[PDB]
This record gives structure tokens, C-alpha cells and sequence, in this order.
């Protein structure tokens, strides 16, 4: 039986009318929807997932470099040039050296000398966007007691009926609740891992970086992050790599939380909806089954839980099956009127095999009161007080 | 090679003037240029290097500027010692290089020759001569001339002259002429008499005397 | 304060060599920031370029000499020399020593006359030249010196050794008809003190070696 | 017998000492010495000569070049620079260009561009000075009549003896003459021809010259003006050479007189001198003969020269030789004192055959007088009118 | 590649003014720089070429100065037409590359804004929809507000400015504010008003008028 | 006097291909002196060369849009083609033609925005904007023409057929919340003339080639 021990559980009651009823729905919790004359179905919102993320931005943490050429020019002779500065894959650097007489120029001055390596990225981060068209919220509809369908349910897709074997069918419409969600941050991933980050934090790494998704050919920007030249000769200058950034990050990241990611989606805890659910198409089993007629047994006596209601468990010595379970609660005991509710709502033994077990969560009314199973001579009571007032 | 040029070549100025002299290289040398002070009797005394910067030591007076093909030296507030002929100098391709210098004179106020006179000494009567001295001292323009008198005739050969540069203090002219004579011919004669006309004197000066 | 000093001032006969050796004071030549040059200077007014050599060894001639000059360095004796061959009368020039810093040269020497002929050095003949009869003046008198018939130049000529300075004038030497030329040299002191003070003229002919003092006394 | 028919002929008298003469000498002229009691003797100054002419300037006419070159440069890369243009023997040429992407540039602008091209001469004419210390003047001396010697004089070599057979010798003292000589020209000399031209011209020759003579390899001056350079290439530039220039020489070369140079000396017409000749150590002969006893006979009749001296030519009959010709002039005949004067004097014939033939020149005194020849009844006289006056 | 820099960006002056603009390449361009003009909605309008030469056609109180990698362009006596952001530009290495731009805005006295209102045109109250058009005319400075007043009632969504640029004559702004309503809503009301405040205002000037 | 105009403005779809053509009055493009531009600028407001090109054929483009534009003369119609590929909203620009004089672009055109999305071309609609009720004034009256509900940009509006020039202010437009642009222009005319004087908007888009005169009467 579900939502039994949840803290955070909620009792939603119908209409007069029987269509309408209002739910709020948080992650890690629970609604139990009862209405006149209905399955008493609970609803869950155990999932949020996301997918189908636009990568914003993607750093480098670990280059290399090649083709490495110098190029330079004694005073009065003009600046230096190579052909790869112009071109946007190649960092460059420009720099005055002091020539003369040793280093084979006529003039002792500053003299033009550049130099540029082709930059390439071995490993890259990446960073992704999370945006309410990339939601994904599982809804597990189940009737309290083919019996529990689950529903998927996106921003540009509010709507979903699930499906309930003999009951019919539920009808959610939802809308996403405003505030309770996220987007002051990105989906970092590096080398198969993931984490959730701080985007204002994001925007300022120290490493090279492309602003698309892996375009044509990635334009790296802020190349100097990872290549620094080293002092410089006459003709010559030395260009140096600084080699893997991983443990930079992971020791950057020290208070961030992991996610996971068995495929392209990736699913994470919270969650917030509201939903209007239509029960118009919910019954109760088509057929009016009689009553069953043989002796009930307490295998669990009655336990209460955290919200006033009490569990029952009892077990059905008799082969009617399907036959409805009598079950109520009864202050006077020479008649039974009927007080408190049920909440495992018109309770049915389809069992028909001999001792079949069955759960019950009876809502006492305050003070004193019997829990009553059965019908005839042999029926079973059992006292129960419940405290607190209206 | 590279041919510099200087302008002007001579130039007369005086004591507080500002003077500008230009310098010309054919190809481009951007800021490696310098300018070289040589006064009279010395060697050249490194004034400006890089075209602008003031060597250490060197009066504020001077300065430098310029790029490319055309220098300029200044000289604010000139200064009697600064006679000099002043000379810029670059380097290109191995090969040094100077401009053909600046000569700077100076003007100043019109000045009279103390002129002198001196007597062959017994050292050069004894050894076989005789060299009579004609002595002008501290005047100005250079413009003078002297006249030899041996007995009241005027004789013009065995004379030569010699001046001395502008003093670096008061900024004139000395002048030496000598008369050279075998003790034979000194001997023959006794009056001996130099006559110095100059614009500063109003009328010939003379000095002479007899044995 | 480096000082750079070329041998003594010296007289060369046509079509042999020149040698000049000039040696630093004051520093170190072996030393990579500086070159070390020769730069020449005819009478007229030209400053000429000779060349530069480096302490290691590397030499650098100018295009118009480079046949003709040989540079070389002695860095234990921190001194430098000059060659120039087949000489003849145009390379009659004082020659200057340098030391280059980068395109320039920040310190000169004294300079070293050489002179180009078939002729042999003479010394000079110094006589005094004081105030004669009827010496007495107002109160300034002229006080001379006469370097006479000395070949080549140059002599210098000092007075007290080189402390009385004010008054002193030198004339350029005048060539007359023999070679052998001449100069003379003159101050001014006053006249009251013409008995009560001293006046030597200290001739000095470096390429005959000659050194002599003269008392200037009416 | 000499000097007979020269219209530049001066006649000198001898010193009542008898050893100073003084003479002047004019190239194609004559002097005819007498002096008393001697052999009368004819100078000449036949030749003047110069040797020895320190060359001053020597111009190229036909010029070639070779290893042209040229570099070139886009604005803003500085000047061009070859090796060549320090090198003295190259002429060159610096100019800036049009550059463009035409023509290999990133920009448009004007560039630099340089060319050199080593210039050789093929063919040169020289100039040489023409000093005293040059000059070599020939005198000849010739008995009146072994018996004629040659003598040379230096201007730093003025004295020469010349020396006559059996007559002694004369001793010549000579010093150049101030004003009638050459300075104001040059010796031009031109693919083996010579000539003298005005030194002031000789300055002003639009053609490529060197200083001195040939040292250890020429440094000619003025190489553009047998060399031009092509308008302007972007990255090169044409050099060319005019040619031979000797047809532009031999028109300016209008009034111009050859020499001769058969060897390395020059010769030429003029000059002048004075010369005090001592006449001390001539004598004639110094045995005494007698006179000549057979017959003479005219075979020239006396025919009267242009200085008014008349020339006659005997033959002597007689085998007395040598004897001494009987030869005077008479007014009176009976008999038969001597006027006017021999100018052929002491007439000698030193033939020993019989019809020995002589011609004398006689000096008759002023109106009409008697040439005389022989001694005896056999003589033979003629008569002589001469004109004039003192 | 030559990244050219220009100061100021952007500048506030006033007719008759002297206006430098200046011009910074990293490399030597020596004087191959020009200097372009562009008024809005307009292509830009050569200047200078050579770094000093004036193109022709351009009135003579543009000019240019400059060599090597600082280059200034100077506007003697600044006209109301000068409106346009100027460029400098330079070609290197086969690679065309201008300058970022130097602002220039003109600087005058106060203006008051004609105010105007337009009420939608029958062709739109057919069609579908409603537009009200409040209109400010030929003030300055740029700084103006409009409020919207729908019977007294300060609606605030559906409106939308635009500005245009300093006229080339007067060197003013104009405002046009337009408040879009479907038809409905138009035919509900009848008071439609604009509230102008504006620095030359004494009070908001108000236009309004009813069906 | 050189003209430029470039082929109209124009509507791209991301990833194809922009096709521009500018062709030239007033004189030649067969000339050796001159080579011929494009140059693009997106709005606010910087200037980027996209590439020349000579009349023989060789062209010379930008690195950074080298692998995506091409260039072609066409000599003997007077015009020059630009075509730019794999376009993104990145290339939404005004594109200008120009006449490069070897360092420098001496003329221009007029311009020519392309607008880069996945949405097609829409006319607009134009409204006349007159004095109301209370229409007197003073000595000056204001007339509008309204613009609405046009993509892409630009139109043109013109007065009297361009011969009202001076009191006519036309603004910019504004982007509504339907894509679907709209601007508004208005002149300033005595209401001594108004209505004893003709009034006419010049409404042009040229995307939809829309052409529209609208009269201004109270």
C-alpha cells in the first residue's frame, strides 16, 4: 500500500458535482484523491528529468600544439609576419628584441619578432543549458489498495490520461508552478561526469573557450589561458603548453553535487506542479460483486499513522472471490452506522483462492471508535482512540 | 652608403641666442642618430644619442629631436664656450658614417689688438737667425693686418702669420706675425717696427724699438 | 670614467705601414656590452671611420679601407691596434681611438697625429721672449715662448706645468719654406708682479722626444 | 755648310779676354760664333724633347658592365639593400616604385628599390703633365765649314761639353728662358695617338676619370655618365652602357695638333734658351801650315746670302793639302790689305787629292771690294758690291 | 592582424567648435590611413586618403594628420551636419580593417516638444485593430518621458517608442509613442491622452481628444 | 561619376546561401586602376570587409569569411556578384558594394540589408495620420503616415514624390511582439496651406516589392 508512510502527504477530497479537484504535487511526496463514490486513487510525481539540452558553452582543459615558426626583421626592416596570424586557429605574439652587431643585423635597436603554434584541444567541458522545454516530469498514478500507470508530462506537453485497468481513466492537466524551478544554472559535464554549477560562476573560467555547439570547425577564444611564450631570442621564441587542467576543476569543484545520466537524459531530485485531474472516466468496478461471507482474521493489528489515519491488515478465510469487503468503523455496535471513512475506499477481495490476504486504511473519527470487519456472527471488531480535535 | 647632410655649414651667433642645427640622413633611420661636440684641439665629445636623449654630464642647454630622414640639434641660450663644430653621426648596415659638420662661430662686441712687440733673443743671434715676434692680443673681427717696418721700409717677405681660434672665455682673436731675418741683414738695421691696422683702432698702432 | 689613450703622435715614410696601439684606462675591454673603434680625422675637416673590432676578435672594417686595415685586440693588456698599409699622403689625419657603446660613440681619445713623408724628425729649438728695453707698461705685460724649426707636429706647450692657464694663448704652427715649422705661445700677467713670480713655458715635441723648460726673466 | 740659308741667323763676337760669349737660341734659328784666332763654330738648338711625363688624368671612352642586380621592397619594409651599392667599382641607382597588389605587396604605396651594376673599362685615354723637369733640349755644334758634336741639356742639367775633333771642345752653360714654355697643356694620348690640348678643357670632359696613374686598380669617378638607368621597374631595374665615345673625341679634338712618339718620348717644334758657351779650351788647329800654291778656280760664282754675306766655292788644282786656303778681300789689290772678314775662317784644306773642292763665305765690308783666292800671279779675284750702311 | 583603436568613442560638441579625432594602428601604416563619414542611414563618405589629403568635394574644415601608428582627424568649425560616427581605416597584407568608430553628437540650447496626438484612422478600426499615435517634435535633450492616460486610467502595456537621430539643421530629437489596442477595447473607452514631461516643460504638456 | 547600386534587399533562410549583385553607373569596370568591394555592417554598428576583386578575375578575400564568400566579375554587364554560404543570423547586415581606388574605397552604394530567419516576406499596410477634431491651430499642423505590420525591414517614405523635404522626420521602426515591424512618419506644414495644398506619403517595401501613395486630408 503506498503512500502509507510519506511525510509529505496530502488528502484531497471531490466535488458535488464529481469532475473538478485541485492537486499540488511535490517531488518525494504524496496526494490521495478521494471522491463520492470513487477508485480513491493516489498520485505521485516521483520523477523529474531532463533532455535535449542546448550546449552553451565549451571549455578546453588539457591542448597541444604544433607547428611552431618564428618570424623576425632587424630595425628599420618593418614588423614581423608569419601567414598563420590571420589565421584564427594559430595564437600569436608580438614582441620588440634587442638586435645589433651578434645577432647578424647592421643597427643595435628593438627589433620586430613574432611568433604563432597552431592550438588544438585533446579534451574539452562542456556546459549546458536547462530550460523549461527540456523538462520531463514522470507522474505515478496508482489506485490505493495494470493498477498503476505511469504518465510523462512536459511543459509543451501538459496534458496526459492515465490508464487504469478496470477503473477506467484519470485525466492530469498541469502547468508549471513559477519560482519553484530552476534556471540560474548549467549541466557541466567533463570526462563522462556531470555536475550542476553556479552559470555567473561558469561564465568566468580561466581556460579557452567556444561559444556554440560544436560547430564547423570550434573557434577557440582566450588561447593565451593555456599557452604562455617563453622569454624570446632574437629570432627565436619558445611556445609551451601547460598540459591538463582536470585537477584544477575538480578541486574548483568542491561543493557541487553529481547528477547522473544513464543515456542522453538526465534525471535529478526536485520538483513542483499543480494539476486539475478529470475523473469523470474514473469508477469503481462496473459489476456490483455481494458481500463476503466467511470469517476475516487481524494478522497486523491496528497501527496508526503519522497522519491520524490506521492500517489494517486482515486475511480472508473464504472462497467467494470477488466478493466486496465489509469494512467500517461503528461507535454504537448495536447498529452500524457508519462513522470516520474509509480511505482504501469500497475494498474488493478479487482473490479467489482461500486465505488471501488484504491491507485497509480506515480514517477513525476522534475520540473512540471500532474498527469493524465482517458481517455476520463471526465478524471481527477491534477498539481504537484517536486524539486531537477539529 | 648613406650620405648624410648638415645645414647650415657656418654659422655666426651670439651669447643667448637659440640656435637649431639641421641634419639630413637619404634612408630612414628611424631614431639612431647622434650629435658629436669637437671644439678646437680636442676630440669629439658625444652630445645626443638615440636622436633625443641627453648624454650624462652634458649641459641642459642641449637637445634633440627628430624621426626618419630629418634631425634637428638645439641650443638654447648659447654659451661662449660652445665653439665648436658640431657633427651628427649614424650607423646602417656595418658602416659608420658622420655628417659633414656644423662650424659655429661667435659675435660679439668690436675689440682693440694690445699689440706687442719682441726682440730676437741672444740664443737665436748666437746660432746663425733672428725671428722678430709682431704680437696682436684679444680682439675681434679676425679681419687685422700688419706691416713690417725696417728703418721706415716696409719689406714683405720672410713674414708669416698665425691666429688663434675664438677664446672660449671672451670669444676673440689673437694674431702672431714674425719676421725672419739672417743675423747678417738683423744686424745691418736697428730700427724695427710692426704696424697693425684694425677696425677697432683708429689710426695704425706701431710698436718698435732698437738695439 | 674609462679613458682611451693612442700611442705617441709619429711620422711615416710612403707605401709602409701604419701601427697604432691605443690602451684603456679607467675600465675593462673585455667586456660583451661595448665595441672598440678607430676614427680618423684629415686636417681639413673630415671624420672618417675606421673600424671597430669586438674583445672577442670579431672585426668589423669600413668598405673604403677594408684592404688596407687590420684591427686586432690584446685583452690581457687591455689595449687595441691599428694597421693601415701602403700608406700614403692622404692618410696623413689624426687618429682617434673610441669606444662604442651600440651605434655611438660615448668616449674618445686624445687623438694621435700622423704625418706621411720621406723625411726624418728634427727637434725644436725653444727661445724666451720677455719685455725689452723700456719694459715698464701700465700695468699688463706679455710674456712669450718661441718653439721654432721642429718637424713633424705636433709640440704642446704648458706654463708653470699647466697652472697658470688664464692668459695663455698658443699659435698654430706656420709651415716655412725648409719643413721645419714653428709656433709660438704667449700669456698675459700683470706687470707689478714681473719680478715676484715665476713664468716657465714647457715645450713638449712628443715625436722627437724632446722635453724642455725655459725661465722667461727680462 | 750650315746655318747659309736660315732666316732666324744671329752672328757673335768674341771678348777681348776671349773665353765668355753669351748667345740665344731659338729652335729653328741659328747663331754663328766668331771669335778672334778660333775655329768659328755653329750652335743650333735643333730639337726639343719631353720624357718622363707624370700622368694626371686618364677618361674612359668605351665602358661594359656586368653581374647586374637589383632588390626590391614593399612600403613600410625599409630600404633596399644590395652588397654591392658599399662596394666601390658598382655604380648604382636608388628610387622609389608604384607598389601594389600588381605586384606582390599587402599594400599600395611607394617602394624602395635599388640596382647595381659593376663597371670595367675597356679602353681609357690618358693625360699627362708637362713640367720642366721633363723637358730635353738637343744642340748641335758644328765647325763652320768629328767636326760636328750633338749635345743634350736638362733643365736640371744645364751644362754640356761638346766635343770637336782635332779643335778642343766648347762648354755650353744654358738656363730656360722665363715665359717663352709650355705649362698650360697636356700631353693627350688616345689608342696610340697623341695630342696637345689646353689643361683647362681637359678638366671639364663629361667622361668617367681617375686621379692618378694606374695604382693598384683604378676607382673611377663619374660612372653615370656613360652609364644610365632604365625608367623603373616594380622589382627591377635596366642599366645600360653608350658605348664607345672615341668619334665624340676625335670632333671635340677640332683644332688640335699631333705630336710623335717613336718610343717613350714625345717630340715636338719649339724652344728657347741663353747660353753663355766658354770657348777657353777650343783652338785651331794646333799645328801651323803654309799656304795653298797652285791655282783656284770659281765654280760657284760668289752669290750673296740673305745677311748680306756672300758664299764662294773654289776647287784647288794643287796636292799641297793640308795646306791653308789663301783667302781675303781687297779694296786696294796693289797690294793688297785685308777688308771685311772671313766667316769660313782659316780656311783648311785637309784633302791631299788634287781637285779638292771648298766652299767659303765671306763677310765684304760696304760698297765695292775684290774677293781674292791664292796667293801668286795665278790668283784668281772677283769683283763684290755691297749695300747698305752701318 | 592590425586591430586599429580610436579615442574618443563617443563625443558631445557645439557649432563652431574644433573637434580632434584620433587614431591608433599597432604596426607602421606610415600614411596609408584614410578617414571615412557616416550619417545615419547613409554609406560611408570618404574623407581623407594619405593620412592628410583631402578628397574632393569635402568642405575644408575636415583635415588629417599623422605618420606611423598615431593619426588625428581635426573638424575646425563643427556645422550641425557634421552628424555622423567617423571611421578610421588602413589596408595591410592584403587584409582591409576599419576603426571602431568615433561618435559625434551635436551639443545646443534647450527645445520645448510640439507635442501632437493621432487618433487610429478608420481603415484600422475596420480591419481589425486600433493604433494611437502621441507625437513629439524637434526638442533636446534625448531625455523625454510619455504617459498614457485611457480616461484617466495609466495603462502602461502596449506601448512602444522610437526616436530619430540630431537633425542635420536644428540638431533636434523627435518622439513617437504608440499605444496599440484591439478594437474592443478602443470602442470601450472614449478619453484617450499622452502626458509629455520633458526637461523643457515647465509642466506635462497633455494632449487629448475624445470619439 | 561613379554610381553603385546593389540588387534589392532581401529575405535568406539559415544555412543557404546569400546571393548579392551590385552593378555600376557612371563609368567602367574594365579599368586597370581601380579593384572593387564588398563590405558588410551589422547594425550597431561596426565596418567589415568581405572582399575585393580586379576585373580580370582575381580576387582577394577576408580569412575570416575566406572559406564562405565568392567573388565574380561579370565585365561585359558592368556589375560584380557577392555570394556568401552557410548563412547564420550572425550575417544579418547592411552589405555595401564599393570602388576600392587601390588602398582606399572612394564610392559607395546605397546599401542593402539582408535579413537572415525562417520566416517568409509580409507587406505592410499604411494608415493616414491627419488633424482631428479641434484639427485649428496656430500656424503650424502636423501629418503622419503610419506604416504597420511589415517583414523584413526597410521601407522608404517619401513626401510629395521627394520634393517635401524639410519638415519631414520619418523614424525608425519598432519590432512588435509578432515579429512584424511598423513605423511611423510625419511632416510640418502651415495650416495656412492646409488643405489649400496636396499631400502624399510615399510608402516603399521593397521585400514584397509593395509600392503604395496615400493622400493626407482632415
Amino acid at each position: 500500500i503506498r503512500c502509507i508512510g510519506v511525510s509529505n502527504r496530502d488528502f484531497v477530497e471531490g466535488m458535488s458535482g464529481g469532475t473538478w479537484v485541485d492537486v499540488v504535487l511535490e517531488h518525494g511526496g504524496c496526494v490521495t484523491v478521494m471522491a463520492q463514490d470513487k477508485p480513491t486513487v493516489d498520485i505521485e510525481l516521483v520523477t523529474t528529468t531532463v533532455s535535449n539540452m542546448a550546449e552553451v558553452r565549451s571549455y578546453c582543459y588539457e591542448a597541444s600544439i604544433s607547428d611552431m615558426a618564428s618570424d623576425s626583421r632587424c630595425p628599420t626592416q618593418g614588423e614581423a609576419y608569419l601567414d598563420k596570424q590571420s589565421d584564427t586557429q594559430y595564437v600569436c605574439k608580438r614582441t620588440l628584441v634587442d638586435r645589433g652587431w651578434g645577432n647578424g643585423c647592421g643597427l643595435f635597436g628593438k627589433g620586430s619578432l613574432v611568433t604563432c603554434a597552431k592550438f588544438a584541444c585533446s579534451k574539452k567541458m562542456t556546459g549546458k543549458s536547462i530550460q523549461p522545454e527540456n523538462l520531463e516530469y514522470r507522474i505515478m498514478l496508482s489506485v490505493h489498495g495494470e493498477n498503476r500507470a505511469k504518465v510523462e508530462i512536459t511543459p509543451n506537453s501538459p496534458r496526459a490520461e492515465a490508464t487504469l485497468g478496470g477503473f477506467g481513466s484519470l485525466g492530469l492537466d498541469c502547468e508549471p508552478r513559477t519560482g519553484l524551478d530552476f534556471s540560474d544554472l548549467y549541466y557541466l559535464t567533463m570526462n563522462n561526469k556531470h555536475w550542476l554549477v553556479h552559470k555567473e560562476w561558469f561564465h568566468d573560467i580561466p581556460l579557452p573557450w567556444h561559444a556554440g555547439a560544436d560547430t564547423g570547425t570550434p573557434h577557440w577564444n582566450n588561447k593565451e589561458a593555456l599557452v604562455e611564450f617563453k622569454d624570446a631570442h632574437a629570432k627565436r621564441q619558445t611556445v609551451v603548453v601547460l598540459g591538463s587542467q582536470e585537477g584544477a576543476v575538480h578541486t574548483a569543484l568542491a561543493g557541487a553535487l553529481e547528477a547522473e545520466m544513464d543515456g542522453a537524459k538526465g534525471r535529478l531530485s526536485s520538483g513542483h506542479l499543480k494539476c486539475r485531474l478529470k475523473m469523470d472516466k474514473l469508477r469503481l468496478k462496473g459489476v456490483s460483486y455481494s458481500l463476503c461471507t466467511a470469517a476475516f482474521t487481524f494478522t497486523k493489528i491496528p497501527a496508526e499513522t503519522l497522519h491520524g489515519t490506521v492500517t489494517v491488515e486482515v486475511q480472508y478465510a473464504g472462497t467467494d472471490g470477488p466478493c466486496k469487503v465489509p469494512a467500517q468503523m461503528a461507535v454504537d455496535m448495536q447498529t452500524l452506522t457508519p462513522v470516520g471513512r474509509l480511505i482504501t475506499a469500497n475494498p474488493v477481495i478479487t482473490e479467489s483462492t482461500e486465505n488471501s490476504k488484504m491491507m485497509l486504511e480506515l480514517d477513525p473519527p476522534f475520540g473512540d471508535s471500532y474498527i469493524v470487519i465482517g458481517v455476520g456472527e463471526k465478524k471481527i471488531t477491534h477498539h481504537w482512540h484517536r486524539s486531537g480535535s477539529t | 652608403d648613406i650620405v648624410l647632410t648638415q645645414s647650415p655649414s657656418f654659422l655666426s651667433a651670439s651669447v643667448g641666442d637659440r640656435v637649431t642645427i639641421t641634419c639630413r640622413a637619404s634612408q630612414g633611420i628611424d631614431t639612431y642618430l647622434a650629435w658629436y661636440q669637437q671644439k678646437p684641439g680636442k676630440a669629439p665629445k658625444l652630445l645626443i644619442y638615440g636622436a633625443s636623449t641627453l648624454q650624462s654630464g652634458v649641459p641642459s642647454r642641449f637637445s634633440g629631436s627628430g624621426s626618419g630622414t630629418e634631425f634637428t640639434l638645439t641650443i638654447s641660450s648659447l654659451q661662449p664656450e660652445d665653439f665648436a663644430t658640431y657633427y651628427c653621426q649614424q650607423l646602417n648596415n656595418y658602416h659608420f658614417t658622420f655628417g659633414p659638420g656644423t662650424k659655429v662661430d661667435i659675435k660679439r662686441t668690436v675689440a682693440a689688438p694690445s699689440v706687442f712687440i719682441f726682440p730676437p733673443s741672444d740664443e737665436q743671434l748666437k746660432s746663425g737667425t733672428a725671428s722678430v715676434v709682431c704680437l696682436l692680443n684679444n680682439f675681434y673681427p679676425r679681419e687685422a693686418k700688419v706691416q713690417w717696418k725696417v728703418d721706415n721700409a716696409l719689406q714683405s717677405g720672410n713674414s708669416q702669420e698665425s691666429v688663434t681660434e675664438q677664446d672660449s672665455k671672451d670669444s676673440t682673436y689673437s694674431l702672431s706675425s714674425t719676421l725672419t731675418l739672417s743675423k747678417a741683414d738683423y744686424e745691418k738695421h736697428k730700427v724695427y717696427a710692426c704696424e697693425v691696422t684694425h677696425q677697432g683702432l683708429s689710426s695704425p698702432v706701431t710698436k718698435s724699438f732698437n738695439r | 670614467q674609462v679613458q682611451l689613450q693612442e700611442s705617441g703622435p709619429g711620422l711615416v715614410k710612403p707605401s709602409e705601414t701604419l701601427s697604432l696601439i691605443c690602451t684603456v684606462s679607467g675600465g675593462s675591454i673585455s667586456t660583451r656590452d661595448y665595441y672598440w673603434g678607430w676614427i680618423r680625422q684629415t686636417p681639413g675637416k673630415g671624420l672618417e671611420w675606421i673600424g671597430s673590432i669586438y674583445y672577442s676578435g670579431g672585426t668589423y672594417y669600413s668598405p673604403s679601407l677594408k684592404s688596407r686595415v687590420t684591427i686586432s685586440v690584446d685583452t690581457s693588456k687591455n689595449q687595441f691596434s691599428l694597421k693601415l698599409r701602403s700608406v700614403t699622403a692622404a692618410d696623413t689625419a689624426v687618429y682617434y681611438c673610441a669606444r662604442q657603446w651600440g651605434n655611438y660613440f660615448d668616449h674618445w681619445g686624445q687623438g694621435s697625429l700622423v704625418t706621411v713623408s720621406s723625411a726624418s724628425t728634427k727637434g725644436p729649438s725653444v727661445f724666451p721672449l720677455a719685455p725689452s728695453s723700456k719694459s715698464t707698461s701700465g700695468g699688463t705685460a706679455a710674456l712669450g715662448c718661441l718653439v721654432k724649426d721642429y718637424f713633424p707636429e705636433p709640440v704642446t706647450v704648458s706654463w708653470n706645468s699647466g697652472a697658470l692657464t688664464s692668459g695663455v694663448h698658443t699659435f698654430p704652427a706656420v709651415l716655412q719654406s725648409s719643413g721645419l715649422y714653428s709656433l709660438s705661445s704667449v700669456v698675459t700677467v700683470p706687470s707689478s708682479s714681473l719680478g715676484t713670480q715665476t713664468y716657465i713655458c714647457n715645450v713638449n715635441h712628443k715625436p722627437s722626444n724632446t722635453k724642455v723648460d725655459k725661465r722667461v726673466e727680462p
